[PDB]
């Protein structure tokens, strides 16, 4: 439940092919960018560092929980279905 | 004549297994008729 890491903006990358190496079965690589996540303030620091460096890239807009409406007291409503069965 | 030496709470000694629920019963043709929520149950 905590919310602590949907702080920040994050920039990565698009994945690539991992193989297993023949030895060992490990997972091996040839993408050098295969880790690189780069942390920003605003989507428009990420912007601003993926135009100068000549990365094109894609920007998903944030998002926040909707506020809800909570009430304890609608468990134990007159008429409505909100009534609960069981605490 | 005031006696205030005999228990007159003995009637309870020949209860049964049903005289609340039979009391219960007798008691329906006095109530009022219930309110009403206005469905079956709350997951009507």
């Amino acid at each position: 439940s905590g919310v602590n890491n949907t702080k920040k903006w994050k920039m990565e990358f698009d994945t690539r092919e991992r193989w297993e190496n023949p030895l060992m079965g490990w997972a091996s690589t040839a993408d050098p960018l295969s880790n690189l996540v780069l942390t920003f303030s605003t989507k428009e620091d990420a912007v601003a560092f993926a135009e100068k460096n000549g990365w094109s890239y894609d920007v998903e807009e944030r998002k926040v929980p909707k506020p809800k409406s909570k009430s304890y007291g609608a468990n134990f409503s007159w008429n409505k279905r909100t009534r609960v069965s069981t605490k | 004549p005031f006696d205030n030496t005999t228990y007159k709470n003995l009637q309870h000694h020949d209860y049964s297994t049903y005289t609340f629920l039979d009391l219960n019963l007798d008691l329906s043709k006095f109530r009022m008729p219930q309110p009403s929520s206005g469905r079956e149950s709350p997951r009507h």
